[PDB]
């Protein structure tokens, strides 16, 4: 057993196809694991808010549903295209889901959505915030620290929810192009 | 990057300060019209130039 | 039963239909019809 | 041997795959052709529902992976952009052309010969259409425009409603007519603001003899109806004055802070006083208006509308004779506003439309403008009505610009098929088959029309071809060129007297675009798909 200076030379040349086919899937798996582990492990009478009640019965005045994400769905939802809150749960979850549904009406610029925990048990036996592809809020097990007003106040105290709408008939816009508007001549 | 091409095509000499902006540094042209391509977009054409 | 935890107890057609979430787009069209009838005249929502 | 990190298809495999993709795209929209066509209901997998018959909308909404299918979808989009009608017909014709061309290629006919034959057939078809099948609209009058609009609105949600919608479309198009230099009557469609609102029925949609804004007054203080309006169009926000980045306020003597703060809003106060001193009644601005300026307008007894869309403001200024003013700066370095920049209208009202309000600028002087308020049963119906209305407006614009129309109902297609299958024998030895296949593929339109009505396509198309052959053979039977298809009774019918017309530009552009797309797809006999 000698000749440790193998100089494998054109050996790997004949296997670049299979090696790269395996490497593409390996890179995809590594990216998925990194995105999954981006949140996890990393950190895994004025005082009574008199305005809470008024916000409560002014929030109900609109009802659609939050998008249910498919392992690559989480990857390609944030990879492309703003503040985004993502909910992790497996079927207190219903209460905060209703809170997110209520908040989505007042925040059209946000992309409220939910995703199963199974598709993505150390974090399961007993709210993720993204913006522009980078993590902003990583509040896990929020029950330790509800209503839609409470969630809104909690997110605003951290300076994450955007700060603050007339209702049209139904809609006006049709398209956007060289409309060739009227140009009165002579 | 298009400054050299524009100056060669028309004859306009670029001006970087209003002090030197004089009439002799202008490129005379016969017509400068922006046309539409049957709703596929808009193009500005400068067709016909003195000393092309 | 409101998903936010509230309770809506009524017999108005529009109030009942507005709280129902459906998947078949024909049902969505019917619910939009109910909403249109409620917004236009404000009565006859079950009849339409 | 190649060692290319990807998949490769070559020969009959890739050609058959491309024809497969084109045929699938054609079959997607084949069921939405002709008056006996039916709409489609698209769901955007988040609950959003779209109901439409327009081919371009369907192809844009669908998710497409195959490159040839993408080519056909972009072809439909281009046809919609350049003409506005016949979006399904061009896709169907292109797919049928590709299918027949591949059938020829599989018989060891070289694709270059097929492409040359297709080019010759397209040129000859355009020439024959222009020479024979066109009908001048000068001697027809408004009836021709009404019939063209009605034919365009067939197969749409406003089909039976055509008797009224055609009149509305013709009036709206004629209201915006203008003549530019060279004395060419130009009709600027898309300047007609189409507003939608559910509620009342289709029959009682409103055509506005003016302009309609999807906006309301900024505050409840101002009146919601002004008779002798003096519209002042502005392109700037009327808010408290704030210095730009290069200006910074530094105070050393404390006694001047109050003066600074007072001037900070007195500047805007003076601007509003200058604007209102000339007699302005309605003020429209693209920028925002804060509370103090709204109070000024309320006290002046005027109207203030904020966040007006730029295109809407430009149209209002053009119609009423007003001029957009991004600033009140004149050539003397001063800050003045003159009455010459005021636009006038006969009435400005905030009308109520189904629990919501919108502003109607009725009867603007110095220029006529139009807007359409579509009333329907729900959002989907109103959106489909808007799409159909846009198609009708485009058709009317094409008819009014180019004064040539052709009979509908597949009469043009049958005449072209007969003439081309007769002409193919005149010249060529191998492209003759290509021209014959072009002629045969041109018959896919009447075939689809007959199929959609559950009528015997074979007998109807045979009778149509016999009529057109008699027209092309007997000199005294040239009046049979207008024999189209009557889908209500499933019998051939003279469409020229029946009032079924299409612009010639629609057929010509559809033929050219379909031929070019078929040629583009036909040139491929090898595909390399690299792994991502
Ligand atoms: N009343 C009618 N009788 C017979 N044929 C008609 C009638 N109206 C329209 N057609 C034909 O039906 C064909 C399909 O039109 P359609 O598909 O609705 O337009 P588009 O292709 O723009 O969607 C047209 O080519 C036209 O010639
Ligand atoms: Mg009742
Ligand atoms: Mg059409």
């Amino acid at each position: 057993l000698a000749g440790e200076g193998i100089s494998v030379n054109t050996g790997p040349k004949g296997v670049i196809n299979d090696w790269r086919r395996f490497k593409q899937l390996e890179t995809e798996q590594r990216e998925e694991q990194c995105r999954e582990m981006e949140r996890l492990i990393k950190k895994l009478f004025l005082q009574q808010y008199r305005k809470q009640r008024m916000e409560e019965m002014r929030q109900q005045l609109h009802f659609k549903q939050v998008f249910e994400i498919s392992g690559e769905g989480f990857l390609d939802m944030i990879d492309k295209e703003i503040v985004i809150m993502v909910h992790i749960y497996e079927d207190g979850t219903e209460a905060m889901n209703g809170c997110m549904i209520c908040l989505a009406a007042e925040y059209p610029a946000v992309k409220f959505c939910k995703v199963k925990s199974s598709v993505i048990s150390q974090f399961t036996r007993n709210l993720l915030i993204y913006k522009g592809g980078e993590l902003i809020g990583n509040f896990v097990r929020v029950t330790d620290q509800f209503f839609a007003v409470d969630l809104e106040a909690f997110l605003q105290e951290f300076g994450l929810l955007p700060e603050k709408l007339v209702l049209t008939s139904v809609r006006n816009s049709a398209t956007c192009h060289s409309e060739d508007s009227d140009l009165e001549i002579d | 990057e298009d400054i050299e091409f524009i100056c060669k095509t028309i004859g306009t000499k670029p001006v970087a300060h209003i002090d030197q902006f004089t009439a002799d540094m202008l490129g005379s042209a016969e017509l400068a019209e922006e046309v539409n391509l049957n709703g596929s977009g808009k193009l500005l054409k400068i067709t016909g130039c003195a000393s092309p | 039963l409101d998903p936010m935890g509230g309770i809506v107890m009524t017999n108005d057609g529009n109030a009942i239909l507005r709280e129902i979430q459906v998947q078949h787009p024909a049902a969505k069209s019917m619910i939009e019809i109910s909403r249109t009838q409620d917004e236009e005249v404000g009565d006859g929502t079950t009849s339409v | 041997p190649l060692s290319v990190f990807g998949d490769r298809s070559t020969g009959e495999t890739i050609r058959s795959q491309n024809v497969m993709a084109a045929a699938s795209i054609a079959n997607i929209v084949k069921s939405s052709l002709g008056p006996v066509g039916l709409d489609k209901m698209l769901v955007d997998d988040i609950g959003d529902v779209t109901i439409t018959n327009d081919g371009a909308t369907i192809l844009k909404l669908l998710e497409v992976e195959h490159p040839a299918a993408k080519v056909l979808c972009e072809l439909a989009d281009l046809q919609d952009k350049e003409v506005g009608d016949g979006t399904t017909s061009v896709v169907i014709i292109a797919a049928e052309l590709l299918k027949n061309a591949d059938e020829l290629v599989k018989q060891k006919i070289h694709p270059t010969s097929v492409i040359s034959g297709y080019r010759l057939a397209c040129k000859e078809a355009v020439r024959y259409i222009n020479e024979n099948l066109i009908v001048n609209t000068d001697e027809l009058g408004r009836d021709c425009l009404i019939n063209a609009a009605k034919t365009s609105m067939s197969s749409k949600i406003i089909g039976i409603n055509g008797d009224f919608f055609a009149n509305m479309v013709v009036d709206a198009v004629l209201a915006i007519k203008y003549t530019d230099i060279r004395g060419q009557p130009r009709y600027p469609v898309n300047s007609v603001n189409i507003l939608k609102a559910h509620g009342r029925s289709q029959m009682e949609s409103m055509l506005i003899s003016g302009y309609a804004l999807n906006c309301v007054v900024g505050s409840q203080g101002m009146p919601k109806r002004i008779v002798n309006a003096k519209i002042a169009c502005l392109d700037f926000s009327l808010q408290k004055t704030k210095m730009k980045l290069g200006v910074q306020v530094v105070i050393t003597d404390p006694e001047k802070l109050d003066q600074i703060r007072q001037r900070e809003s007195d500047i805007t106060k003076e601007r509003i006083q200058k604007i209102l001193a000339t007699g302005a009644n309605v003020i429209l601005t693209t920028g925002g208006i804060d509370d103090m300026c709204l109070k000024y307008f309320v006290e002046a007894g005027a109207m203030a509308v904020r966040r007006v869309l730029k295109r809407d403001l430009k149209r209002i200024a053009k119609a009423s004779g007003a001029t957009i003013l991004s600033t009140l700066a004149n050539l003397e370095g001063e800050e003045t506003f003159e009455a010459a920049m005021l636009g006038q209208a006969e009435e400005v009202v905030q009308e109520r439309i189904c629990d919501d309000e919108l502003i109607l600028i009725k009867n603007t002087k110095a220029r006529t403008s139009a807007s359409i308020i579509l009333r329907g049963a729900n959002d989907f119906m109103c959106d489909e009505m808007e799409r159909s209305l846009h198609d009708a407006l485009c058709v009317v614009k094409r008819v009014l610009e180019s004064k040539s129309v052709v009979p509908g109902g597949g009469a043009v297609e049958a005449a072209l098929s007969i003439y081309l299958e007769n002409y193919a024998t005149s010249m060529g030895s191998r492209e003759q088959l290509a021209i014959a296949e072009f002629a045969r593929s041109l018959l896919v339109i009447p075939n689809t029309l007959a199929v959609n009505a559950a009528q015997d396509s074979t007998d109807l198309v045979a009778k149509l071809r016999a009529f057109h052959n008699e027209a092309q053979v007997n000199p005294e039977r040239k009046n049979l060129k207008w024999i189209g298809l009557d889908l209500s009774n499933g019998k051939p019918r003279d469409n020229k007297q029946a009032g079924v017309f299409e612009p010639t530009i629609v057929k010509v552009k559809s033929l050219k675009f379909a031929t070019e797309a078929a040629i583009t797809i036909l040139r491929i006999d090898d595909l390399i798909k690299l792994h991502p």
